[PDB]
């Protein structure tokens, strides 16, 4: 299977390159090898964009 | 710096 990630806190993006999200929202990771911001797909909005890795945690 | 490598936001 896969490991999803969960938002720990709300976040309001400043650029449309980044997702805005709310605590508890779940994401599939598209790419998390290029840096501290991860390209992700929200299972709530269906949008794809960057998320800050310090705002999420893996499902556990 | 590319989008992946920007500074992270502070924790809330």
């Amino acid at each position: 299977g896969v490991t999803l990630f969960v938002a720990l806190y709300d976040y309001e993006a400043r650029t449309e390159d980044d997702l805005s999200f709310h605590k508890g929202e779940k994401f599939q990771i598209v790419n998390n090898t290029e840096g501290d911001w991860w390209l992700a797909h929200s299972l709530t909005t269906g949008e794809t964009g960057y998320i800050p890795s310090n705002y999420v945690a893996p499902v556990d | 710096v590319s989008l992946a490598r920007r500074p992270l936001p502070p924790l809330p």
